[PDB]
């Protein structure tokens, strides 16, 4: 039951190993997965942000939902075309859905997705080693205007063919510091705007609680032996390794992979034809390649 | 080529736990004791040092693999069939 | 019988199959640092190691030259041998001395 | 290469171009052909019908033009060829 | 890793936070240790006392000068370890 | 006697002589594509290597 | 002080000053390790050597 129903969803922070301060941060644009299998050197960049949707959830070319950074954490969104895709040098983005990017990249070791200018101006960098691919047996660095049309597998620029599914789960928790606030030898629970937190304390034993307004903690004296979270939180996350899975970790729902990777035809170089001398029981073929070209020869015995 | 699925992590604050067998193609299962996780916003749990964390890993088939992949077969003795020509007199016919 | 690192790591009767079987060398790590991620170290992807040094195919590297074709898997146009042919001819064909 | 007008805002449906008319081909072959578009060059703004190979508006045309043309690819097999549609947009 | 916070325009010498509590550290033993602020990640406008571990507003926060997050680095010895920490600034 | 992809593949008495004679391995190819660009191969530059 | 990426050249230039000048040195500079096994980024689980 996959569905394209991205109100239900939400983004989430990752763990990013190399920011734009290269050091690892939590960043609203993680790296999940890079797949660079099209013959046409496009690449398909799984991302913890959601593109081509507004903070609502509708579908709305143009921006693109994030999560923010404050203690009261919210969706946030922004405009799309700050969103920049490098791998050596600056790569051209070819189609975008809810937590998918298909762009083509030039050769390079690493993967790099940033946020440029204005607020939460940040980068994503990963080690993912991708390079010049061919379809035929003659090398090219750019596809010849005269071939033979052979047939490969690109990537499907059109975001509603799918390629498969991820699964969606209802989030953990988060537990905010902030919304624990120390006192003269107590501490007291500080939702933020009235929305509902809920605690759980060790003060002398394991205790659990529901508040919406500032809460006093009569056993504990330290605010480190007890966390606190937003509860109603009933938005679907992918099932990330940087975040802690709720107590039901059951699949709630089902998202399409885009870009699907299609059958087309496209050209491949035509070498120059070798001169052949003949000899008693041999052949020579002279030969001209100014890219390496494959060579094969087999007798018929 | 797998695709290699890491779950969320689960963590359970100062109370054990431990991990069944599963179905799930190479299943490999660890438990570690005496975390402090951290994400954006603090600690995670509530209880100093007895935290306990369960990391689960798994493979699965690449979302490319429809194109990308291989069959492996085993072959028995092959049977030889020939397109044959015939002219015999002036009369001509293809036959297999 | 997988093997780690090599080609068949992973199997399944189908694409679609949910019975698939793996034995990649996978192993999971301590968490170093104190964040919440899941630190792991697997062997290479022996699909993709086999990709690397498969050689060249069938269709290069076949005696008698007779190309390999698939749908069905097929070596056709292949000359090796002699072939005895018996034919019945119909007595219409045939006109007298 | 095979370019043609569009006016700007035209109406979704209405008819812009005959891709097989140019190219010398039937309905029926181009169907046994597997007459489909590219999966690179596809355009929001136009679709072909499958079997009459026409290409029409799919989404309004608007101002910004993505980048300025539009392109478009098709492909058929049997023998495999692929052919390129550039649309000129009239403002 | 470090999760703290700033208001906008705080006056020198301040409190941010207690780095030694949040890590669990022992307060005995800071010294012992070589605590010490990582040379990469340097901040003018934060200093962290050695001998209690405590982050401490430096110089007057701007957010022109600063326009984001503020990112610091302390590093450990006996065993090597590093930790992170990010403070957000208000407006 | 000129070759193609050798020393001397193209010769002349002049740099300005109209008299030039040359034996590089020029190939048309049939348009594969419906454009009007000629396609064709040659032989490397003698000269050059 | 700076980050620079792999280079056989180092440049200081002006970028829209009234100045408007660069200059660049011949200088080889190549990508640093620490332990025993290449990275071309800092890995998150590691060994947190001096
Ligand atoms: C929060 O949860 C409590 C649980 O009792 C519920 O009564 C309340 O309506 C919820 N929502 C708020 C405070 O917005
Ligand atoms: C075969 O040849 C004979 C004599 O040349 C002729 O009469 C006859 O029509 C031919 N048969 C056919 C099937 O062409
Ligand atoms: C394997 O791949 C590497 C890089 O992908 C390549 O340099 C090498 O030639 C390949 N083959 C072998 C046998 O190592």
């Amino acid at each position: 039951s996959i569905t394209d129903d991205f109100t239900l969803t939400s983004p989430y922070l990752g763990f990013c190993p190399y920011c734009r301060h290269s050091t690892p941060c939590f960043s609203p644009i993680k790296i999940e997965n890079v797949w660079d299998e099209s013959d046409d050197g496009s690449i398909r960049i799984q991302v913890s942000a959601q593109f081509g949707y507004n903070q609502a959830g509708t579908a709305d070319v143009t921006k693109f939902r994030y999560m923010s950074f404050d203690h009261d954490h919210d969706i946030k969104e922004d405009s799309m075309e700050k969103i920049a895709i490098s791998t050596s040098g600056p790569c051209r983005r070819l189609g975008h859905k809810g937590y998918f990017l298909l762009a083509q990249c030039p050769p390079g070791d690493s993967v790099t997705v940033s946020i440029t200018s204005g607020t939460a101006e940040n980068s994503c960098t990963v080690e993912r080693k991708i390079r010049r691919k061919f379809v035929g047996r003659e090398e090219y660095l750019l596809p010849p205007i005269h071939g033979k049309q052979v047939k490969c597998h690109v990537y499907d620029h059109l975001k509603e063919t799918s390629a498969g599914y991820i699964t969606m789960h209802r989030p953990g928790p988060h537990a905010y510091k902030s919304y624990l606030e120390e006192a003269s030898g107590e501490v007291y629970i500080k939702p933020p705007s009235g929305k509902n937190v809920t605690y759980e304390c060790k003060c002398g034993d394991y205790s659990t609680g529901i508040v919406s307004t500032r809460t006093k903690i009569n056993g504990c004296t330290k605010a480190k032996q007890c966390i606190a979270y937003k509860s109603d939180q009933t938005k679907w996350v992918f099932n990330s390794p940087d975040l802690i899975r709720h107590t039901d970790h059951s699949v709630q729902g089902k998202l399409h992979i885009p870009f699907r990777l299609t059958p087309t035809v496209c050209p491949v170089p035509l070498a120059h034809t070798p001169t052949v001398m003949k000899w008693f029981k041999g052949i020579t073929l002279h030969l001209t390649a100014t890219r390496p070209t494959l060579l094969t020869t087999r007798k018929l015995g | 080529k797998f695709h290699t699925v890491i779950p969320s992590p689960q963590v359970k604050c100062c109370g054990s736990l431990e991990c069944k067998a599963s179905s799930r193609a190479d299943y490999t299962c660890r438990v570690f004791g005496g975390v402090y996780p951290f994400m954006w916003g603090g600690a995670q749990c509530f209880c100093d040092s007895e935290n306990t964390q369960l990391s689960e890993a798994y493979v699965e088939f690449a979302p490319d693999c429809t194109i990308d992949h291989a069959v492996a077969l085993k072959v028995h003795t092959a049977a030889l069939k020939v397109g044959l020509r015939i002219v015999y007199g002036n009369t001509t016919a293809h036959l297999d | 019988a997988m093997k780690p690192g090599a080609f068949g790591d992973i199997q399944a009767s189908s694409l679609d199959a949910t019975d698939i079987v793996a034995r990649t060398d996978i192993r999971l790590l301590k968490p170093s640092v104190k964040n919440i991620h899941v630190p792991y170290t697997q062997a290479v992807s022996g699909y993709e190691m086999w990709k690397n040094n498969s050689g060249r195919p069938l269709q290069e590297t076949a005696p008698f030259g007779c190309k390999i074709e698939v749908e069905p898997l097929r070596a056709s146009n292949c000359a090796y041998g002699h072939i005895p042919i018996s034919i019945d001819i119909p007595d219409a064909a045939f006109v007298r001395s | 290469q095979l370019h043609y007008t569009v006016q700007e805002e035209q109406e979704h449906g209405t008819f812009v171009g005959n891709i097989a008319e140019d190219l010398g081909l039937d309905i029926t072959k181009l169907s046994a052909r597997r007459f489909q578009t590219a999966p690179n060059s596809r355009s929001p703004y136009l679709e072909l019908n499958l079997e009459t190979g026409v290409l029409y508006v799919n989404e309004k045309i608007d101002r910004e033009q993505i980048c300025c043309l539009l392109h478009l690819e098709v492909f058929l097999e049997n023998p495999l060829e692929l052919f390129r549609v550039e649309i000129e947009v009239l403002d």
